[PDB]
């Protein structure tokens, strides 16, 4: 149908053997030494070149390990398209892999590598007056767009118009490929059915962006300000969408969660021009506009937030904006406050577009906002590197090209992110926790170990320490009894499990201002979702919780940023896990979890005063079995 | 290790000094004596005359004492010498078989068991003759176990491993597995495997035809110098040219071929005491040949390789796929759990990765080492040397396989005052010999070192 292996493509190309496999010749005179057949490209200390090799492979690759001694090689289509689209010389980056590689480049391997440098688009979508349109500077290209419904169909018989390929690029077409080539100046309406039948057809265009073709009018009330927070991912993602001198709009793989609009104003403003923002849902919309777009630059008195239950200045508003999808397309087109935004969508001429999370509402309705407007950019602020928007013609080819993907290690680390700790403490056995794990093998052990009063004792060790280094603390128990009955044993004003929102707030209000109360507790329900709290002592109980997706959301979701440095660790994460119960295959689960998210982990079994903090209730081995006759109920 | 010197002190008295008969076992049970304990050996070797203790306690002053007590003790339990409570004092005196057989051999002397090899022209080479021995140990090594072949022909070594339960493996079924005393053989590296396997032999073969001395002799005789010529046929004994033949066979002697020549003068001989370099169709790629993967990420990056060394890798961790320089292996809590469920505990394998696999970490453990223990007080923070992570995932995969404990020592008691046992325990702690303790019970189960010091110190 309309689904391209291409862009998910990645994971393979590791498997070889040792008697058709030789020793790379190069293998004796070489830096590198390339696994052709196991994928693997260790770059030892001695390359050399090997800061250079290093950039290459990320490009056409993903580089799995990144040792002191060698790193790792891994394969990945939207690398290799990435790489591809990267622009290194598929035959110049093979040589001095084949002389750097000692192992010799493997003939799969090389002809991907060469596939990935010419190919990941071949396609020929040509260009005329500054736009896109159903041409090719090959010609298998100008028979696409020729023959395409949406191409050529929906494209306007004029060959190109320096006003019209600005304005109208059927949508806007900023991606296509090479332009200044033969090809007629497509419509204002429909790049779906463009991108709907390169994708039944399987035309793998070689595609560009076109980011002053992202024009689009005299300057809108753009308040060009940079003091919404830069913080350096962004700004160095930013340099990669704002590549050579003015600012593209790529596809480019943002957190919610982390400051994604601010890239998104940023390049609104640098544009000087009329831009629309897009967030997941209405409410979220606000949220957005709430939690950081006052503290961004942005004067909310131009940012029409749209719900169609929320009517709100349409074809009025002077400066940017802030609607959401189901709004701006869905089966929730529901009152022409909606439409007629759509209405003023197409007829304000739209330079940009900052998107949030595409991949959660169907492509055909951002389709549908990719069926009738035609801005000039959009903004692919993804979240995840698969979505179920990864049809053959990729939403990426749509926005522009990859410029922040998986290699979250080049920005991030430039400045933008601090210390977080985790932990995991091992509750110490007590026979009944095991009789109880010798007598059923079921899951309800859950909570027959998250009970452990000796966990609730180190959760309280947290609250006098945190409540002595005024710090804050998160802890993440889904139980109500046994929560309730360590609420209970605490006695601080605590979110527990179905918290009410307002004493929720009120414990926050006390809790996060007030450092009194230092300890909340966050059952499941705040995930998801809540606006969570910040996070600089996270505590979880619970670890089934699956899937493990979810764990790395949790994770990203519950770990929220803290702005307190007086602690040396400001995020820290815990784990009270009894030890010897049945979760230690699941509490081992999270442990590789967060080392491959490469949080800074550690373990504190060796509590500084364990049994010398404040309320030992249940201590004894008995009233833990008593907890735990009281929690074989829940 | 069973720390092969305390085998000669289990000896009684007589078989010593029988042993002491040969200046060659003289001179030889002399080097392995503490440092302090040759050097009260050597003295009262030559001056022909008993010593009083005290002098003997204040030739060595303070801490190195306990070295003082740690010779004495390995002096008197082997019995080379004999105390005399004469006049209620100590006159210390070897046991004069060991001072002259000493004195003679090292005065040219009568040491005929020494004096047993003969020189002739040595056309062993260097590379001649010990690549069957050395290959002799990788074939066997494989055998015992247990490799991909498992070459090991010693028919006499075959059953001393499966009756001395060297490995854990069915010597019923074949298997020559490695067990508590299997995983015991894979710690002792070249010392205490060569010591380990030559205790399993003497318990195999001591039923009949021993001749301990002349075991001992024989075994001291090959691996005392290159007999070379007329070893295994002049310079060995019936039984001992038997064990010499055995151990040509088991090429602990290199016995030349023919079957019937000098002792073929393996370097096998001299790698069980040395304990010095180890390095023994016509292609033998070293040293660094072997090789192996151990990093920060618990992953297999192997690119030299041994099959035997990587059939010993596989036996901790899965293989599922030998690539042109790699074999598909990834260790983990499960690999390492391979051997956890043959009781193998996470401690020998510790020593094991910092030494082994070395020839392709070498960068890797020198990166690791980066000289940080001058800049450690300096530098508080050590350079990761040796690799922690490792090991605590170990000890807890260990602590997760484990829950028996028990501590060495013994009861004491007869601490009357607080002040003592405060002033004792406050001592113990500056040479750390206290396990554990209590004012309260005025008992603890440690060494003897603390009464040893008091004693001293109270009685002179």
């Amino acid at each position: 149908p309309a689904d391209f292996v291409p862009d998910s493509v990645s994971g393979m190309f590791r498997s070889h053997d040792f008697s058709y496999l030789r020793l790379r010749p190069d293998h004796a005179s070489r830096p590198l030494w390339i696994s052709p057949s196991d994928g693997r490209i260790i770059l030892e200390s001695f390359s050399p070149l090997a800061e250079q090799a290093q950039d290459f492979l990320v490009t056409i690759a993903e580089p799995i390990s990144r040792p002191s001694h060698i790193h790792e090689y891994k394969i990945t289509a939207y690398s290799l398209y990435a790489a591809v689209s990267v622009g290194l010389e598929t035959d110049d980056i093979i040589s001095v892999l084949d002389r750097l590689s000692k192992v010799p480049v493997a003939e799969s391997i090389i002809n991907f590598i060469k596939g990935a440098t010419i190919s990941y688009g071949k396609v020929k979508l040509v260009i005329k007056h500054n736009r896109y349109f159903v041409e090719t500077t090959q010609a298998d290209i100008l028979q696409m767009l020729l023959n395409d419904s949406v191409i050529g169909p929906l494209r306007i018989d004029s060959d190109h118009q320096v006003q019209p390929p600005e304005d109208v690029l059927e949508r806007e077409e900023e991606d296509d490929d090479i332009d200044a080539v033969h090809s007629f100046e497509i419509a204002n309406e429909s790049v779906e059915v463009v991108k709907k039948r390169c994708q039944e057809i399987d035309y793998p265009v070689l595609e560009e962006y076109d980011f002053r073709n992202d024009h689009r009018n005299p300057d809108l009330d753009i308040d060009l300000k940079p003091s919404t927070q830069i913080r350096p991912y962004q700004e160095k993602s930013l340099s990669k969408m704002f590549g050579n001198g003015r600012a593209r709009s790529g596809i480019i793989v943002l957190p919610c969660g982390a400051g994604k609009t601010l890239v998104g104003i940023t390049a609104a403003c640098t544009i000087k021009k009329s831009v629309i923002v897009l967030c997941t849902s209405s409410v979220s919309v606000m949220q957005w506009r709430q939690q950081f777009l006052q503290w961004c630059t942005l004067q909310p008195e131009n940012c029409a937030v749209f719900t169609s239950d929320n009517k709100e200045m349409f074809q009025t508003e002077s400066g940017l904006v802030v609607s959401t999808y189901s709004m701006v397309a869905n089966t929730r087109n529901r009152s022409h406050d909606s439409q007629k935004v759509m209405d003023f969508l197409t007829g304000r001429e739209w330079g940009f577009i900052i998107l949030d999370e595409v991949h959660v509402v169907p492509a055909a309705m951002f389709r549908r906002v990719v069926s009738t407007i035609a801005a000039h950019a959009k903004l692919g602020l993804t979240a995840t590197l698969v979505r179920e928007d990864d049809k053959i013609g990729d939403l990426n080819f749509l926005i522009g090209p990859k410029l922040y993907e998986a290699n979250w290690m080049e920005l991030s680390q430039k400045g933008h992110i601090a210390n977080v700790q985790c932990a995991e403490v091992w509750c110490p056995m007590t026979a009944e926790f095991y009789q109880e794990y010798l007598r059923e093998t079921a899951r309800k052990r859950m909570l027959l170990y998250i009970m452990n009063p000796t966990k609730f004792q180190a959760c309280q060790f947290l609250i006098q320490y945190h409540e002595r280094r005024g710090d804050k603390i998160i802890v993440f128990s889904d139980n109500v009894y046994a929560l309730q009955e360590y609420a209970l044993k605490m006695g601080k004003p605590f979110i527990y499990g179905s918290t009410p929102q307002q004493e929720r707030m009120n414990i926050l209000q006390n809790f996060q201002y007030n450092d009194q109360i230092n300890t909340i507790f966050l059952s499941k329900v705040g995930d998801t979702s809540i606006d969570l709290p910040e996070a600089t002592c996270l505590i979880q109980i619970s670890s089934h919780y699956g899937s493990r997706r979810q764990e790395a959301q949790r994770l990203g979701r519950i770990l929220r940023a803290k702005r307190r440095n007086d602690e040396g660790f400001n995020a820290f994460f815990y784990s009270l896990v009894s030890k010897d119960t049945q979760e230690m295959y699941y509490s081992t689960k999270r442990q590789a979890f967060l080392v491959d998210q490469g949080y800074a982990f550690k373990v504190i079994t060796h509590l500084h005063g364990m049994e010398n903090i404040p309320n030992l209730a249940y201590a004894s081995p008995r009233e833990r079995r008593e907890l735990l006759q009281e929690v074989l109920l829940k | 290790k069973h720390s092969v010197t305390q085998y000669l002190e289990e000896i009684p008295q007589q078989v010593q000094n029988r042993l002491y008969t040969s200046p060659a076992t003289c001179l030889a049970i002399y080097r392995i004596l503490p440092p302090l304990a040759k050097f009260f050996i050597m003295a009262m070797v030559f001056n022909e005359n008993e010593v009083p203790l005290l002098d003997l306690d204040k030739w060595v002053n303070s801490n190195g004492k306990l070295q003082f007590q740690n010779a004495i003790k390995s002096m008197k339990s082997l019995h080379l010498l004999i105390p005399n409570k004469s006049s209620g004092t100590l006159m210390i005196n070897l046991n004069p078989t060991f001072k002259i057989s000493l004195r003679n051999a090292l005065t040219g002397g009568e040491v005929q068991n020494s004096f047993g090899v003969v020189v002739e022209e040595n056309v062993v080479s260097l590379d001649l003759l010990d690549e069957y021995s050395a290959n002799k140990w990788e074939t066997i090594l494989h055998f015992m176990v247990g490799t991909p072949l498992a070459k090991i022909p010693s028919e006499k070594v075959l059953n001393l491993l499966k009756h001395s339960k060297l490995m854990e493996e069915v010597n019923s079924t074949g298997e020559f597995k490695i067990t508590n005393e299997g995983f015991q053989f894979l710690l002792q590296e070249i010392n205490s495997q060569l010591w380990t396997l030559l205790l399993q032999y003497l318990k195999m073969i001591e039923t009949s035809k021993m001749d301990l001395v002349d075991v001992l002799h024989f075994i001291f005789m090959l691996g005392a110098l290159e007999v070379g010529k007329a070893y295994k046929i002049d310079a060995l004994s019936e039984t001992q040219r038997i064990m010499l033949q055995d151990m040509r066979d088991y090429g602990l002697v290199f016995q030349k071929h023919s079957n019937d020549s000098i002792f073929y003068p393996t370097k096998l001989a001299l790698m069980l005491t040395s304990d010095t370099k180890t390095i023994r169709g016509l292609k033998n790629q070293d040293i660094p040949d072997g090789s192996l993967i151990v990093e920060t990420n618990f992953k297999i990056y192997s690119y030299s390789n041994s099959p035997l060394q990587i059939a010993v890798l596989s036996l901790f961790v899965h293989l599922k796929a030998r690539f042109v320089n790699m074999v598909l292996g990834q260790i983990t809590r499960e690999s390492i759990r391979r051997a956890l469920t043959n009781g193998i505990t996470a401690d020998q394998i510790i020593a094991y990765l910092e030494t082994h696999a070395h020839p392709q970490m070498r960068r890797l453990a020198e990166e690791k080492l980066e000289k940080k223990l001058e800049l450690d007080p300096n530098c508080k923070e050590p350079l990761q040397v040796l690799p922690p992570t490792v090991v605590d995932q170990i000890r807890l995969w260990q602590l997760e396989l484990d829950r028996v404990i028990t501590y060495e020592g013994s009861l004491y008691s007869d601490f009357e005052t607080s002040q003592e046992y405060n002033l004792l325990s406050k001592y113990a702690q500056d040479i750390g010999v206290l396990l554990w303790k209590d004012d309260k019970k005025k008992k603890f189960f440690i060494s003897k070192e603390g009464n040893s010091q008091v004693l001293d110190f109270a009685k002179r």
